[PDB]
């Protein structure tokens, strides 16, 4: 049960950077995933959700229209494509796997990756 | 005065008595109220409920789906 | 829903009893989870639905509450359990929001 | 602040007739009301009183057990359900509103309705 | 809440005036409904909340009262309206109970 | 807009009999329905209520633990599974539909079925 | 975000007319929608509601059995189909989107179309 | 539930103070919304829950009230605030109903 | 989802009436099935979706229920109906589970 | 606990002003609250009352029909809509909370706000 | 019917303890529950109430701000989270179920648990 | 509302008549309940509303009184009815308070 | 119009005996009541009076401090509890109703019950 | 329509065993099959599911990673490769065919095999 991020680095404001999240050891195509930011000095903040098929996605209000989350069930990977980055968006990005739940109300995020630092500065 | 009309004084004030305890009455009936509207609540949230189970639905139709694309 | 925690920092020693309080600005029913993020790693689930325990987590951790008051109680603090604990809510029609995190420190 | 009644008519002796009273322009659920007759050739005469809640009622000595008075606070209405009428009940029935008073003794009837004619004859 | 009706049997002729009295052992406020069950059929609602008429009910039927004393008045009895009339109360914290039923018969 | 039951018959005391109630002509999943008896020589007597979802059920104090009312919105059908029948329960059972009310206090039973006869005797 | 109606026109009484409502620029399969009339000389009037799936639907009491509302989530389109149009039904029809509410009690109509004119005359 | 607004016509000049009052025949709690329909267009939401402001609406508009009395207040009338303002209620078990609307004209 | 069947053993004679009760620890909606396994064979479906009948099953078998209480009713017991009956649930997000099974014996 | 008002200012005679009163630190939906004036040169004077639910209101004899007191339990606020203002109404307005009392007779005003100044002049 | 608590033990002053109360054999989401102490050498004393939803709550005057009671209707439990315990709080804590009453004034406690001993000492 | 009971301890023999008096500091109308707590168990309701019996209680127990004077009378004391009885008041605007309780001892 | 006593019997000196008195056929909440004893060989003797609410009580000088009179207007009952009974209290106890009078001085006893015999002997 | 299995027997713990399931008389490639255990003294227990093509499989939590279910549509045969058997794993293994359903929520197991014996001991 392994979940590894990638794609981090340093970019200038307004430039586009794309992340990936390679899953390992479990059926990736069976779970809905989240992306969660951690800006030091604050707690975790949610970013996007992907609905196990690509059919439904929901974003935070501050990233709507700039972040495009998509998944690839064939290679067990996620993708959070960022466009028009700002100095606000520098944080550590985590993947989250939604726990299996015997209901219709979802569940917490059991498996979290190690995160890759995204730095936006000039 | 033991001898005084112990009846109700029918000519009393029948009005609303504005100085009544307007507080919450902490001793009330905290139960189910069985005679409550058992209906559909037409004004319920007609939206999508974003916080719903995004998982795989392990118990789904595993059959062949006879109505599938019969072309190339 | 703005999620707050108390105390911001908690000092404790090995073998003590620790309670961390999470308070919700709005009712979140029983949908709540407690995480634990050691420095440099990724947070791990401890309690889901605010009462049940995730598989594999030691029986020390326990939680309770409903509505807007939640607590996480550790019956015996070990040298392992010195890390930051986060409070998350996922209500019916609400999105996911996290608390500010309380750090358990050595005394 | 308007008070109108209804439900009059001519009925043979021994039958049951129900009167009504419509209240508008004021908070009807705060006042205790009366019903008053005006028999031509005689003065007024009190008939019944309702105690702002339906908890207490009182009647004239000659209509006890035949006239019942009740009110619907939700619809702002009064009802004087009359049973077993006689020829002596030929009168005009008014509604009366008891004026607010800063005591425990009540006040005079401040607002009067227009009146409905009830006639009992063979 | 014990609910009783009087008179138990009410002889009346076509075009006469009919009044049926329903008495409640406790205060049922304005929560009361009147029914009509011709032989061999199921009862049909006529009056709800002790004053309002159900849709489709003829304008002849009318009801009034509050507290513990309610009456149902048929302004003009028709050959259709010869049936057994039942009185129901549904108070706030009380369950639904029905009266014994008065039977209207041709004179 | 019709509401018809079935499942009646003659069973010995102590045996279990199940009733059904098919609703047609209206959206059945929006209404909380009742079961009502009519014992000859007695007036109508309330039996059970189902709360539009199956979430809440209330029974008459004389049938608790022996009667189980459950509904099926998918097939527009009610069920009242009667267990451990006794000679008392010989009565005609009616379905009832609760009227829509613009409040929270409920309303009367507008749609009534035609009744299924249940006889319990040796 | 854009929401425009279409399909209006002039028909004789007793005929059938169907309206369509194309939604663009937002996730249409997530919102419950409405139809609203605006009769000149009167205020806005509610007509129907669709529950984000086609699962539940409520109508105004004056159009029950004559109007059918249904949605096509794949094409981002609404449909209110009119049967047996009368002289009364001449008005301007608007689609209304139900606002996102972080509760169970719905919200107001935020995004309104430009509306289409429906005229019934002989 | 019948909603009526007064005054039906409200003359005002630029920079004035305007109050439009909506009254409900039955208690609608806090469930109420105000719209604005310039002629030839479709109405736009301004206030929901009788107090909040829809995103993008200028801070001039504000609303207050609960129960059966409501009021929409404009702290400073602008050249483009001359339009018909409507009132809506969406109670628990009541369907959506609109008031007749008031028209604001130049003075 | 723990499924329990009662009574575990039910003695009955030919031509009698047999009712077997299946109770689910949580609401399983209308997704439920009933099986019959004669000793030494493989079970065969009797009722699916908790109400419908499998093709070719005798019309004697019938079932009803929804939520947590399910029953199976045999109108007229037959000499080939003495076998073990099992209760299965397949809820939306729950997996398939079986009850312990009741054995109908000859009285 | 705290109780702070707002919405004051200066308005011309005949204009309409809305006051607010936000309550914090206690369960606001539990107490019936009052509005009290303070005209300089005169003692305090009572204005209105709200009955813990909005069900019952009682006003001063000089402000009946020009003042509307209403409360919102969800956002912990009070409102006093003042219409047809006159030069006499220049006074500081206070919020007051009715003390919990173990009887049917209410109690005194214990928690008072800091008061807002309302000036009416030409 | 059965009502069994847990969570007792010995804690030092100033620490926090949480009690639980599992209800079995009856519908728990319909009853408002209580918590009652019993200090040896003294009589029973009421502690807190929960209003069948968690919506409303009341506490003894000496435990406001230190005891928080909340219920979980999905699992049939109570939780009286005790904070800032003192040597006073040495007592046995019982659960109580409020009896059904056909009125609005509540009723007595009909179902009591066996109690858990809570000891606060150093 | 402070509630006191007298006598604190009374000795009675099998079949004797026992009266326990509960006195309220202020009028509590008729809202009052009597309990019974055998040592080491949980108290059980006996009488509610100061006169009515809780279901399952033998008709042996009886209670009467209103205002500030209340009594509980055991007509014929049995070997099972030797325990401590508590007096509770729940007035409309008052909270629940319990008397000290009297212990019935075997003579 | 019926008034029935009960609760009589035989007790030893020094014991405590309570009596009951039920009223039916008239509204009991609107009348004050008396208890009058009848000792063979002697005339009627007044004992206690209840002031229509329990608000005021007065006793004979011979039974002050040992007799308690209280009424329950919700059940239409009277309660005269006798403590420390003596041999001289052997008499028949009647309930008396004070008739309506149009003054502030009261009137005679209108309705009397049949009485119950209470005897004290060794 | 027949379902016959094989490959059972007796093996020591820690070894590997392979079961088979040959289907005949119907289009085996159209059906997602199950494996079901029957341990005497206990009811049936589900083991694995195969999703009609090999895309998805789900196992019981106690056999995850030790039981590998697979199918071969060209030979109409299932395969349950068992690894690391324990004394728990002795039971009778049944194949189950999922009944055709006109929905997306699956159906019951209509066709069952004759079962095969898998015994493990030292």
């Amino acid at each position: 049960v392994q979940l590894v991020e990638s794609g981090g680095g340093v970019v200038q404001p307004g430039r586009s950077l794309t992340l990936s999240c390679a899953a390992s050891g479990f059926t990736f195509s069976n779970y809905g995933m989240h992306w969660v930011r951690q800006t030091p000095g604050k707690g975790l903040a949610w970013v996007a959700i992907i609905w196990y098929d690509g059919s439904k996605t929901y974003y935070e209000d501050s990233v709507k229209g700039r972040f495009t989350i998509s998944r690839d069930n064939s290679k067990n990977t996620l993708y959070l494509q960022m466009n028009s980055l700002r100095v606000d968006d520098t944080a550590v990005y985590y993947c989250a796997r939604v726990r299996h739940s015997s209901s219709r109300h979802g569940s917490a995020f059991d498996l979290w990756g190690q995160g890759t630092l995204v730095t936006v500065s000039s | 005065d033991p001898n005084a009309n112990p009846n109700v004084d029918p000519n009393a004030n029948p009005n609303a008595n504005p100085n009544a305890n307007p507080n919450a009455n902490p001793n009330a009936n905290p139960n189910a109220n069985p005679n409550a509207n058992p209906n559909a609540n037409p004004n319920a949230n007609p939206n999508a409920n974003p916080n719903a189970n995004p998982n795989a639905n392990p118990n789904a139709n595993p059959n062949a789906n006879p109505n599938a694309n019969p072309n190339a | 829903i703005q999620m707050t925690q108390s105390p911001s920092t908690l000092s404790a020693s090995v073998g003590d009893r620790v309670t961390i309080t999470c308070r919700a600005s709005q009712s979140v029913s029983t949908w709540l989870a407690w995480y634990q993020q050691k420095p440099g790693q990724g947070p791990k689930l401890l309690i889901y639905e605010a009462s049940s325990l995730e598989s594999g987590v030691p029986s020390r951790f326990s939680g309770s509450g409903s509505g807007t008051e939640f607590t996480l109680t550790i019956s015996s603090l070990q040298p392992d359990d010195f890390a930051t604990y986060y409070c998350q809510q996922y209500n019916s029609y609400s999105f996911w929001t996290f608390g500010q995190g309380t750090k358990v420190e050595i005394k």
